[PDB]
């Protein structure tokens, strides 16, 4: 069994200012199985509202998904993707570095 | 620009309860609009873009009695592919396919294509002149015949070289507000050093369409892809994409590292600096 | 618009 890594990226949809409406960004792709669990976080917490694309996959065959959520960046409040995944031996949190 | 329709199925094997699971998505270009998900309550393919919503019921009994077919396809070959390889059935297993068409400028038909994988790895693909397979292994290669024997590559040449391509074209103009647009990369860079003698130049682009683009650092104008930091385009989750590049930058010394961006919407290349 | 398959079977 041919088994791949996720990997991830989380970012917001737009360039975030501190106050307004938004979209955070989990995408999750280069996976195999497909089977995947991901939590959004907020402040280490794991937000109830998030919804996914539809499952696709690459030229290579592995999977991607997207997972998003509106939200609102203050200056203070941690952001979060964490993935556990079959390749994973212990979940993955990934954090939002706004000004990446 | 050049254009493209795909279609992409997984069916992944549940051990212990009946029916697998089965997604189905059709692509125009990086534009996904249509779907079918197993489970799902409708049981019928959706729409997922605002110009396929126009086609008539015939259109959508086609596309779900097509795509039940393939649904029902893959999980005898789930059956089948466990024998071949002699596989317990306490495992969980995944075929997948992928096929579509790639037309030019002028939407006239570029190349067909259309690949099978078993867990995560090529099975079988119909090669470039769609007249022939190419068997992975042992098990493809009884695969090959069978599909030799139905002229499956027959079936899928004339799918691929008509069908395929004249449904894309009014797609590409039912859809031509939103398919055919070019929105240019919005650009900018950020700066950052880790110490205070090395600093790391991210270039980004972002809001573009479509996906397809080139994010690059050069040193004094010569290009230097070796000491970069690139990430994969990303969906802006809008409908629009997003990408960045990076680059380790001795401190004093960023003038002659300069961001080289080419994009289909925009009327001339752009450059970048600090 | 999906191919129309019937009898492709691995």
């Amino acid at each position: 069994m041919i088994q791949r890594t996720p990997k991830i990226q989380v970012y917001s949809r737009h360039p975030a200012e501190n106050g307004k409406s938004n979209f955070l960004n989990c995408y999750v792709s280069g996976f195999h199985p497909s089977d995947i669990e991901v939590d959004l976080l907020k402040n280490g917490e794991r937000i109830e509202k998030v919804e996914h694309s539809d499952l696709s996959f690459s030229k290579d065959w592995s999977f991607y998904l997207l997972y998003y959520t509106e939200f609102t960046p203050t200056e203070k409040d941690e952001y979060a993707c964490r993935v556990n995944h079959v390749t994973l031996s212990q979940p993955k949190i990934v954090k939002w570095d706004r000004d990446m | 620009g050049s254009h493209s329709m795909r279609y992409f199925f997984t069916s992944v094997s549940r051990p212990g309860r009946g029916e697998p699971r089965f997604i189905a998505v059709g692509y125009v270009d990086d534009t996904q609009f249509v779907r079918f998900d197993s489970d799902a309550a409708s049981q019928r393919m959706e729409p997922r873009a605002p110009w396929i919503e126009q086609e008539g019921p015939e259109y959508w009994d086609g596309e779900t009695r097509k795509v039940k077919a393939h649904s029902q396809t893959h999980r005898v070959d789930l059956g089948t592919l466990r024998g071949y390889y002699n596989q317990s059935e306490a495992g969980s297993h995944t075929v997948q396919r992928m096929y579509g068409c790639d037309v030019g400028s002028d939407w006239r038909f570029l190349r067909g294509y259309h690949q099978y994988a078993y867990d995560g790895k090529d099975y079988i693909a119909l090669k470039e002149d769609l007249r022939s397979w190419t068997a992975a292994d042992m098990a493809a290669q009884t695969t090959k015949h069978k599909w030799e024997a139905a002229h499956v590559a027959e079936q899928l040449r004339a799918y691929l070289e008509g069908t395929c391509v004249e449904w894309l074209r009014r797609y590409l103009e039912n859809g031509k507000e939103t398919l055919q647009r070019t929105d240019a990369p919005k650009t900018h860079m950020t700066h950052h050093a880790v110490s205070d003698h090395e600093a790391t130049l991210r270039c980004w682009a972002l809001s573009f369409y479509p996906a397809e683009i080139t994010l690059t650092w050069q040193r004094d104008g010569e290009d230097q892809t070796q000491d970069t930091e690139l990430v994969e385009t990303r969906p802006a989750g809008d409908g629009t994409f997003q990408k960045w590049v990076a680059v380790v930058v001795p401190s004093g010394q960023e003038q002659r590292y300069t961001c080289h961006v080419q994009h289909e919407g925009l009327p001339k290349p752009l450059t970048l600096r600090w | 618009l999906l191919f129309n398959i019937l009898g492709g079977w691995v």
